């Protein structure tokens, strides 16, 4: 049976998700525009757009605030660019193999990311994610679940208090196996949480790879300029 | 520490 606080979790995250993502993508406007390292200028900005967006995510996870401030800067750092991966699937379409923000302008290309300090190291297997990722043709409330899960982790480097994140976390992942179970119908459901935590597996080899690409793209100042201040704080560190 | 936007973001 789905339990009466466990109902309560999955609509504080599908509200919090609501409140954190436009499908309109009307905000786009605001970055500088895109050009077709030609998009890095206008993908910076998305980027940077996308954490403030996580952020707000993260502070409505039921949970999430009794962790000392330390623990959410770091749960956030290393999450980011995961749920920011994630958070994507939304606009990704198998279609043409990219994401559609609702523009041809704001539609987005492996040649687009590529044009932005992006190897195909990292978008080959990007893609695939994205790929692998849709075909699970998630329930909204499963891939809010998910990010959240994702960034409530207790093996992140720099953790203090575990034993709460992995609290937080159970819950959490409780009530997405719960879910699964009592309202996601067969063969949907076969092996679902087992795909979706390996997911986030994928999860961490993505972001690893997006540390070393970004540092290479850091290391040179005048690429640097292009990025935003808080893409700095964050993936910069 | 050295995280000043984030801090306050997540305020
Ligand atoms: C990496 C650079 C390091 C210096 C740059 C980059 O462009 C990489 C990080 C990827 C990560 C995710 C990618 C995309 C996300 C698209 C969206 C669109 C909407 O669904 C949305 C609002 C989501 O928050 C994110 C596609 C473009 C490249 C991208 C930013």
């Amino acid at each position: 049976k789905l339990s009466e606080e466990q109902q309560h979790i999955i609509a504080i995250l599908l509200d919090a998700h609501h409140k954190t993502y436009d499908p309109t993508y009307a905000d786009f406007r605001d970055f500088r525009p895109p050009v077709r390292l030609s998009m890095l200028p206008h993908l910076a900005d998305l980027v940077s757009y996308s954490i403030q967006k996580v952020i707000g995510f993260a502070k409505m996870i039921p949970g999430f605030r009794d962790l000392t401030s330390d623990d959410q800067i770091v749960l956030l750092k290393s999450s980011a660019i995961e749920v920011i991966m994630l958070r994507s699937n939304q606009s990704f379409t198998m279609d043409d193999m990219s994401w559609d923000c609702g523009s041809q302008d704001y539609k987005y290309d492996v040649t687009d990311v590529s044009k932005a300090g992006h190897t195909l190291e990292l978008i080959e297997p990007l893609i695939k994610f994205q790929v692998g990722l849709k075909k699970l043709n998630l329930h909204e409330e499963e891939h809010v679940l998910l990010m959240a899960i994702c960034i409530v982790s207790p093996d992140r480097p720099g953790v203090q208090d575990a034993k709460l994140v992995e609290a937080i976390q159970d819950r959490l992942s409780n009530t997405l196996q719960t879910y699964i179970r009592c309202r996601h119908p067969p063969p949907g459901s076969h092996q679902l949480y087992a795909k979706m935590i390996q997911k986030l597996a994928d999860l961490r080899s993505l972001n690893e790879e997006h540390s070393k690409q970004y540092r290479s793209l850091s290391f040179q100042p005048e690429n640097s300029m292009k990025l935003t201040p808080l893409v700095l704080e964050v993936f910069g560190n | 520490k050295n995280h000043p936007m984030l801090m306050n973001l997540l305020k």
